[PDB]
């Protein structure tokens, strides 16, 4: 092991991985823990259904 | 022919779907997929979202087009009403139907008000859906999203690191398996090719993939059989700004070192 590791490409010294930016967001994110089982509806895939199989050809790209 | 997001998903064929998302965005790109949900009760709303292949040049600008057409008991109040998805989903694009939001509802009304706040994170739970749904859907698909909305979803890990893993499976990143442009390798693709010692995510942070590309550097390690992820994105940089781990794996600096030898020492 050198400053950095056998990977020299756009290196400098060192750097915690990056950082540095202006708060632009506000507040909101994706649910984690209650699969709930009361919203569903659009069950399953809707590209090849699922492995592709009878109705599945070219229809739905 | 009858009002569609109404209708029941029995009759509403892909046909259906996919003419339907080039009429109200007045669009011509195809979806990639959809999500049509109907749901009474509490709150009776049916919701019909739409993923784009392709990113209108109004999604970057300062008058909006991102969001859904507010529809109140079928009767039509707003077009672009982003208020929905917050701005790090404003690739969402399509109709929501509500019983519960008044007929004279504002943009305002729809930011600020508490039932449309519950609307909103309703919704919020399709997009999750849709989005890991769509890379195991087709993946040609998703791939075709990130090289449009890549840097939308990076303003996720920057906004709530707590659950910033749930964001971080659906980030797709460059790398050196590949000289290309095409942002194709997830932090789930890098865990796959995850070699013994290597304890660390290896990034290259760069202001252009060109500029990252140019180094020869790149192909000792693929020879050698390591990847490390070429990061281009101007935004990234403040995403990983909070984004400091992922599946127990922490992240790791090019210009830093790692204890792949620590193993094998």
């Amino acid at each position: 092991m050198a400053t950095s590791t056998l990977i020299k490409a756009i290196d400098g010294d060192t750097v915690k991985l990056m950082y540095k930016g202006q708060p632009m967001t506000f507040r909101l994110l994706l649910v984690d823990t209650p699969e709930t089982k009361h919203p569903k509806k659009g069950v399953e895939k809707y590209g090849p259904e699922a492995s592709a199989f009878t109705k599945k050809m070219v229809e739905n790209a | 022919a009858q009002a569609l997001w109404t209708r029941n998903k029995s009759e509403i064929t892909d046909e259906e779907y996919k003419e339907f998302y080039k009429h109200i965005a007045h669009d011509f790109n195809d979806p990639l997929t959809w999500s049509h949900n109907r749901v009474e009760g509490k709150q009776e709303y049916t919701s019909l979202l739409y993923i784009p292949s392709q990113a209108p040049w109004d999604m970057w600008n300062r008058d909006h087009k991102h969001g859904l057409k507010l529809y109140v008991q079928r009767v039509f109040i707003m077009d672009d009403a982003e208020q929905f998805m917050p701005n790090y989903l404003r690739f969402v694009r399509g109709l929501i139907d509500s019983s519960d939001l008044p007929l004279n509802v504002s943009r305002e009304i729809l930011q600020d008000s508490t039932v449309t706040r519950n609307l909103r994170n309703a919704l919020t739970k399709r997009v999750l859906q849709m989005l890991e749904k769509l890379a195991k859907d087709d993946a040609e698909k998703y791939q075709t999203f990130w090289q449009q909305f890549g840097l939308v979803l990076k303003e996720g890990p920057a906004e709530d690191f707590a659950n910033q893993e749930a964001i971080a499976k659906l980030l797709r990143f460059a790398s050196t398996h590949t000289d290309s442009s095409a942002q194709t390798v997830s932090l789930e693709d890098y865990v796959s090719r995850m070699k013994e010692g290597q304890e660390k995510i290896y990034y290259i942070t760069a202001d252009s993939y060109a500029a990252a590309k140019s180094s020869p550097h790149l192909e000792l390690l693929r020879k050698k059989g390591i990847e490390v992820l070429l990061l281009s994105d101007r935004i990234d940089e403040w995403m990983m700004n909070y984004l400091t781990e992922f599946d127990g794996k922490p992240f790791q600096s090019v210009s830093k070192v790692d204890e792949s030898l620590e193993k094998l020492a």
